[PDB]
RNA sequence: GGCAGCUCUGCUACCA
RNA sequence: GGUUGCGGCCAUAUCUAGCAGAAAGCACCGUUCCCCGUUCGAUCAACCGUAGUUAAGCUGCUAAGAGCAAUACCGAGUAGUGUAGUGGGAGACCAUACGCGAAACUAUUGUGCUGCAAUCU
RNA sequence: CCUAAGGGGGACUCAUGGAGAACAGAAAUCUCCAGUAGAACAAAAGGGUAAAAGUCCCCUUGAUUUUGAUUUUCAGUGUGAAUACAAACCAUGAAAGUGUGGCCUAUCGAUCCUUUAGUCCCUCGGAAUUUGAGGCUAGAGGUGCCAGAAAAGUUACCACAGGGAUAACUGGCUUGUGGCAGUCAAGCGUUCAUAGCGACAUUGCUUUUUGAUUCUUCGAUGUCGGCUCUUCCUAUCAUACCGAAGCAGAAUUCGGUAAGCGUUGGAUUGUUCACCCACUAAUAGGGAACGUGAGCUGGGUUUAGACCGUCGUGAGACAGGUUAGUUU
RNA sequence: GGGUAAACGGCGGGAGUAACUAUGACUCUCUUAAGGUAGCCAAAUGCCUCGUCAUCUAAUUAGUGACGCGCAUGAAUGGAU
RNA sequence: GAGGUAAAGCGAAUGAUUAGAAGUCUUGGGGUUGAAAUGACCUUAACUUAUUCUCAAACUUUAAAUAUGUAAGAAGUCCUUGUUGCUUAAUUGAACGUGGACAAUUGAAUGAAGAGCUUUUAGUGGGCCAUUUUUGGUAAGCAGAACUGGCGAUGCGGGAUGA
């Protein structure tokens, strides 16, 4: 009764988007804002701040575009994180803390600003940019790339704003969206967001949790159990791992069970190969006499 | 057109150097002096016999004129003045729009 | 006009010699319609050099009636002879620029014989324009 | 009403189909480009003939209209309705224009009529039938011709029907069976798409 | 009544590609121009500010300023018996890098790569280009194709 | 554009 | 070689219908104290990585698949066209000479490649 | 036209179709699926746009200030419009960024004068104060014939400089239209396409119609018709000789060679044309500068007098009627 | 605000309707300052138009007598004699 | 590099358009079933599917020929390192440089009564014609454009005669 939809006309015609934004994955309005230099900065790069959030992991990354593709500076992943004290909750508002500073480090020591732009060793919340030392380079500038992950006041991706702030990076920004702002009094309240930069709101959840359904409490805090960790002392493993960060925020690699070329051959064996052209003919001869 | 009573611009008075808080009113024209020059020339050539000495324009075209507004800094009392386009109907500080409702 | 101005074709029954590559190719291809061209023999050269051979010395044309005017123009190409600039003109040589662009082009006379009955059709049509390859050599034996 | 078709004949201006600019433009006279037994199978009518222009013209809606009416006629009256399928191959969509229905001032004309714009060796008429009705056939078409300006060729066609095989080719593909009927006309085999498909619509396919 | 605005005739044009709609790749934004490059100039119709008037549209020029988000291009268009030095301010959009440069100043890093070899063998090397010559004699082999003898066909009409 | 009466009629005025 | 993050070119990458997927990753998945957003914790926010699953996503493979891409003793040196003649023809138009030269069609082949970083039976 | 329909940010996806849900139905609202845009974006049309440029929400005034450069039209003048920056000051966003009105291509205006804003500065010249006036920089009030006078008719009482750059004759090109002639052959013709005709189509000729054009003539080629007279054409009305018939005779019709020879008298009308009466063998059609005014005539048209009707306030108009009007 | 036309001047349209048809005495409807009255007429005023009828002639776009929805007759812009 | 005209295309988008065939009507009627069941049947007309004939100055995936932009060096290329208040996280660059190397094949052809520059002033500002492209018109020794060549402004041989 209605006419198909789907016809060859339809795909002749149909102009697919570019590979990334059918995958969902790059808004090219936002990329092209971001990567995009003032013209007469000839070959000066602009850096992003590319930090994303799986269901497991914190991935933070110092990038700088070009034409054959994007070139990584540093990347600091949360799953380092229990190198430096950290085991469990690796994607908390304080794991992003931590994620951050640490690859506001480890970009500093490559760089070579180290003991100049050390940032805010002692951190009690407060708004802060990292400002340039008269008489001397000025800090790394970093731009944050949040990607399509939406802008609330109290997300995680500002966590790894703020710690990569803190650990001496220049990242341009406003409080507004840190937890602990009080937009109808438009001032942050730097004891929530300390609160929160050390696992302040987890350490809290558990102790109300605790005393009230503590069947859910062992299902929910299983790792801090068998850990003996209690709330108290929740603080002091980021607080530590701050410490630890700055140490040493070195990357090192995962010694690799196997070689690239044993992965290479064991996971060829799992890979179907395309028919050969006589293979799909042999095949097509056989239907139609199958046929008869 | 409607154009808010309030309009916060640059203001060019030393004082300011700055965008402050205007107050927006339509500017009028004011009265013609007797005592301009070109009007007292005016009448010195118009005494006596000759006629109109002076052109008369007739062969009017525009139906509207260009509105002008007239910016008051609340801070230093300094006018400016913006000409809009061409209106015909030109009211301040109307009712905004409202989008959303029925007829 | 312009093509017609570049290989120094001025005149009717003005004759000039061009070393073939693409450039040139397409250069007289445009011309096509107007002028007559084919292949020289070595015969057809001398004989044009030595009755019709004027020299380019200082803007002036002069005739190649002594070694001496050759020498003072082409030594430094090391072309002393007439037959020096036959030879040059004939295998073209690594100075064949220099030695055409030298003679001043040949102002030849209309054919003793006439043309064919209409000349302004190609030679294939049973004109006289274009491409005639060998027989250029019979029209310049009429025409020099 | 109607200047002599001299008026007309050339085409002399850019073509000018009726669109969203010129709206108020009468109806061709020829509404029916098929006549006789249009409903015959494609085995029934194996020869062809055509009405072949060697003109690059403009014929007029009434020219077609007066030709296809005269060679129907002629062939209905010798031969039968129903032992022949006529069509018209060109569909008059140029508009002409008359102008006096002041001077050359704001002279653009208005529609005035219909013309087909041909080109030499372009078909005007197509007549398929049998093989035993050619002399009639053509004789149909020859007074058609009449009706025609400029010069018009019956050409006896090397295809079947009117299909784009000759008539030794699409036997090859008959007895291969690879053409089947689809009314009037037919379909091809075709080696390409979907193999179950192609071999449930062909079943007759004697795949080599 | 005449209409001469400034985008008329541009129908074409300013027309995007056929299934090349949308957004720019962003390779256009990270392209390096400097004062003295040679670019080709094309209106992408989906940018409008920057956007070249449609005389420079297949225009190639040289770049004599650099700014935010465009460059300046020196065009010599005619007007009447001379050229005229014309200034465009075009967004990087709307600008190309010419092709023809990179040809040359190959040609130039050749030249000196075989210059100095040819010193280093003592002997010489001719680095003007040439047009192409006619070929030479040859000799054509006819063992397995002995000449065949075509003849022009009779007339035959396929309809 | 000024007056004045009943959104407006009447009178008076006219250098871009 | 697989996978993820960020990409370049932007269908050889898309679309339809099936099938398979070790390891890790990704994913679905669980919860609502907290920051936050909703008619609706579905989306968005946060928390746990704990209770579960490769079912879907994702990846690969299959199809005389649709589309797309490339190639060519495919069509076709055809259509068109620059230049020429006191060529033909009443004309409409056409042929010839020196050059340039398609599109459709037909057939065949293919169905993402790749940069940086990290990670993995 | 728009305080948003400008600016920034965010979220969402449109037209439409299919399958479902009380009233509810082709159209109310809800849900899912499909949906390359088939929607929308103030207004013409074209281009542009899909995690947007579209829809909705939040905040705002960059539709701000200073003065240069550039593009288009172009003389590379002005005006309009637009572009990229510099120096400020701001809006928005986490930010990179973006914003100097409207997604782009139209939407507008000199000198003189007036008025307002700014600087509160310069001048009023014998020296000052305060009013007043005049300057400097930027807007506005306007010229639409839009590079921009201040402007109603009539002349049939007319004038001048010119114009064949230009109309009212002939002539020339053309031949739509007018006229005339073919080809085909569906039908008519008791039957029967073609004795005589002949639709739908189509090819021509002519310059005896009227157009189209504006080449010649405006230091003038005397513009209607008739009378008079000569000649020419043939597409032949009559007369000579013939062929054909749906030719018995008589009459008539179709056709050929044929322009040798003729083709009239009147009523009405200025008429060309027309229309009657009548005779006749017949009362054919045309050309010759629409033959022919130093051949005539002068009824018409078309100077100036005058009347009427309609129109105009009027002077006056009428290609409407009427009467009188120097023919070298 | 009033008067004044022997001041300048002006003086209407659309449908239905009578024991055949035609016409419309009559009625309805829009509307003006008033809606052309008495008269007169294809008249020096009527386009259509050489109006129609009669007479005059063999024959009359002429003449005369009638008729009158009169393009556009009409009363001291004087009407009819 | 740019282009969207000629050509081509329409079982490719838009618009126009001829003919059947096979399906669905459940969201078309007529008739015939039905005692009444909207639940079949014959029909036309609708749509749907795969086809079919023909088209577009103000349609288009494709797409010429001719014409058109730029480049083919010494004011170039390479090496080293100077200046700045611009720019960079920077010791990064941007622009302009010192010093050194590459010599007539110094970087395609052909030509060049030489190149470059300035001042000042005349006449003109009615045009017309031919080939080809082209618009209006039935057409025109008609009206209007494009490129080139001519006449005007030009005689001479030919077209008898003729811008
Ligand atoms: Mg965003
Ligand atoms: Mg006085
Ligand atoms: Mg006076
Ligand atoms: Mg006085
Ligand atoms: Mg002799
Ligand atoms: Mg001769
Ligand atoms: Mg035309
Ligand atoms: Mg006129
Ligand atoms: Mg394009
Ligand atoms: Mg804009
Ligand atoms: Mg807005
Ligand atoms: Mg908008
Ligand atoms: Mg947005
Ligand atoms: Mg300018
Ligand atoms: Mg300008
Ligand atoms: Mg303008
Ligand atoms: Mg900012
Ligand atoms: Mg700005
Ligand atoms: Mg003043
Ligand atoms: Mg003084
Ligand atoms: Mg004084
Ligand atoms: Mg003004
Ligand atoms: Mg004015
Ligand atoms: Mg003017
Ligand atoms: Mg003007
Ligand atoms: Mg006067
Ligand atoms: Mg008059
Ligand atoms: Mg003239
Ligand atoms: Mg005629
Ligand atoms: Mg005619
Ligand atoms: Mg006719
Ligand atoms: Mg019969
Ligand atoms: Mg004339
Ligand atoms: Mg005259
Ligand atoms: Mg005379
Ligand atoms: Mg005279
Ligand atoms: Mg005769
Ligand atoms: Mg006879
Ligand atoms: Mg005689
Ligand atoms: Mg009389
Ligand atoms: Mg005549
Ligand atoms: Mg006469
Ligand atoms: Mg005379
Ligand atoms: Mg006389
Ligand atoms: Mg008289
Ligand atoms: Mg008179
Ligand atoms: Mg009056
Ligand atoms: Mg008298
Ligand atoms: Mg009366
Ligand atoms: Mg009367
Ligand atoms: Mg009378
Ligand atoms: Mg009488
Ligand atoms: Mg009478
Ligand atoms: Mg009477
Ligand atoms: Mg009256
Ligand atoms: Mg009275
Ligand atoms: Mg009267
Ligand atoms: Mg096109
Ligand atoms: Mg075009
Ligand atoms: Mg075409
Ligand atoms: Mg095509
Ligand atoms: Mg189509
Ligand atoms: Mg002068
Ligand atoms: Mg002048
Ligand atoms: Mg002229
Ligand atoms: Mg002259
Ligand atoms: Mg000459
Ligand atoms: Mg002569
Ligand atoms: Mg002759
Ligand atoms: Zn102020």
């Amino acid at each position: 009764m209605q006419k198909e939809f789907r016809t060859s006309a339809y795909h002749s015609r149909f102009q697919t988007p570019f590979r990334r934004r059918q995958e969902g994955k790059t808004d090219y309005y936002q990329r092209k804002r971001l990567v995009t230099q003032h013209k007469a900065k000839y070959n000066s790069p602009k850096y992003r701040l590319v930090v994303r959030f799986t269901n497991k992991d914190i991935i933070a990354q110092i990038v700088s575009a070009h034409i054959t593709g994007d070139v990584v500076f540093t990347a600091a992943y949360a799953h380092e994180l229990p190198r430096y004290g950290i085991k469990y909750g690796l994607t908390n508002w304080s794991a992003a803390y931590a994620v951050g500073l640490l690859v506001a480090r480890r970009a500093l020591q490559k760089l070579g600003l180290d003991e100049t732009y050390t940032g805010v060793e002692e951190v009690e919340g407060e708004f802060e940019l990292t400002e340039a030392v008269e008489d001397g380079p000025r800090p790394f500038k970093v731009f944050l790339d949040i990607g399509l992950q939406r802008t609330t006041t109290g997300a995680r991706v500002f966590g790894v704003l703020k710690g990569a702030s803190d650990g001496g990076l220049y990242v341009p920004h406003s409080p507004n969206r840190f937890p602990g702002w009080d937009i109808e009094a438009e001032e942050l309240d730097a004891e929530l967001l300390r609160k929160y930069i050390f696992g302040g709101h987890v350490a809290e959840y558990m102790e109300e949790l605790l005393d009230d359904d503590e069947e859910k409490y062992k299902s929910i805090f299983k790792n801090y159990i068998e850990e003996e960790i209690e709330s108290e002392d929740v603080e002091e493993i980021y607080a530590n791992a701050h410490e630890a960060i700055r140490a040493d925020p070195s990357f090192k690699p995962t010694e690799k069970k196997f070689t690239k070329e044993q992965y290479k051959a064991e996971s060829k064996k799992y890979r179907q190969q395309k028919l050969t052209r006589a293979e799909r003919q042999a095949k097509v001869a056989k239907k139609i006499a199958e046929f008869k | 057109v409607n154009v808010p009573k309030t309009r916060k611009t640059y203001c060019k008075g030393k004082e300011c150097r700055k965008h402050t808080q205007h107050k927006v009113t339509q500017y009028k024209a004011g009265k013609a002096s007797l005592f301009a020059q070109g009007k007292r020339r005016y009448d010195r050539k118009q005494s006596g016999y000759g006629g109109q000495t002076k052109q008369i324009f007739h062969k009017k075209a525009k139906t509207t004129k260009k509105v002008v507004l007239r910016l008051e800094c609340v801070v230093c009392k300094t006018k400016a003045q913006l000409p809009l386009k061409r209106c015909k109907h030109f009211e301040l500080g109307g009712d905004k729009k409202q989008k959303g409702q029925a007829l | 006009r312009k093509v017609l101005q570049l290989l120094r074709l001025t005149q009717i029954n003005a004759g000039v010699f061009v070393r073939l590559t693409k450039a040139t190719s397409e250069l007289i291809k445009l011309a096509e319609p107007y002028v007559a061209y084919g292949y020289p023999s070595l015969s057809t050269i001398r004989q044009l050099v030595y009755k019709r051979g004027f020299g380019k010395v200082n803007k002036q044309r002069i005739a190649l009636s002594d070694n001496a005017i050759i020498e003072a123009n082409l030594g430094k190409f090391n072309i002393l002879s007439i037959e020096d600039l036959i030879h040059e003109i004939y295998t073209v040589g690594p100075n064949f620029k220099q030695v055409s662009n030298f003679l001043w082009p040949f102002k030849l006379s209309n054919p003793n014989g006439g043309f064919r009955a209409r000349k302004f059709q190609h030679f294939i049509q049973g004109g006289d324009t274009g491409n005639r390859e060998q027989f250029i050599n019979a029209l310049v034996k009429q025409m020099n | 009403a109607r200047r002599p078709a001299r008026c007309y004949r050339y085409c002399k201006n850019k073509p000018y189909p009726k669109s969203r600019y010129n709206r108020a433009v009468p109806d061709a006279k020829i509404r029916i480009y098929d006549l006789g037994r249009k409903k015959a199978t494609v085995d029934e009518f194996p020869l062809c003939i055509h009405l072949v222009s060697n003109e690059l013209e403009q014929l007029s809606s009434e020219a077609l209209e007066a030709a296809r009416i005269c060679a129907n006629k002629y062939i209905t009256k010798v031969s039968g309705r129903d032992s022949f399928h006529l069509r018209v191959r060109v569909h008059p969509f140029h508009v002409l224009r008359i102008n006096k229905m002041q001077g050359m001032r704001g002279a653009w004309g208005k529609p005035h009529g219909l013309a087909a714009r041909v080109s030499i060796g372009q078909i005007i008429m197509s007549a398929r039938t049998k093989d035993s009705n050619k002399d009639v056939v053509i004789e149909g078409l020859r007074r058609a011709r009449y009706k025609f300006p400029g010069q018009q060729k019956i050409i006896i066609s090397k295809k079947w029907g009117f299909t784009p095989l000759n008539r030794d080719e699409y036997i090859a593909k008959k007895t291969n069976g690879e053409v089947i009927d689809d009314g009037a006309y037919v379909k091809f085999l075709s080696r390409k798409g979907n193999l179950e498909a192609n071999l449930q619509q062909f079943p007759n396919y004697q795949y080599s | 009544g005449k209409s001469r605005g400034y985008r008329s005739g541009t129908r074409y044009a300013f027309q995007r590609d056929f299934k090349k709609h949308g957004a720019i790749p962003l390779s256009t934004y990270l392209k390096v121009y400097k004062v003295g490059d040679i670019v080709d100039i094309k209106a992408n119709g989906s940018i409008q500010k920057g956007m070249p008037h449609k005389y420079y549209h297949g225009k190639t020029g040289i770049v004599y300023n650099v700014t935010k988000s465009s460059v300046g291009v020196i065009i010599n268009k005619v007007v009447g018996n001379r050229y005229i030095e014309k200034r465009v301010n075009l967004r990087v959009e709307h600008v190309k890098h010419s092709a023809c440069r990179q040809e040359f100043l190959n040609r130039v890093k050749s030249n000196a790569a075989k210059k100095r070899e040819a010193k280093a063998n003592g002997e010489t090397v001719y680095l003007k280009r040439q047009a192409a010559k006619p070929r030479g004699s040859r000799i054509i082999s006819t063992e397995g194709n002995i000449p065949q003898t075509l003849a022009p066909v009779a007339y035959e009409t396929f309809i």
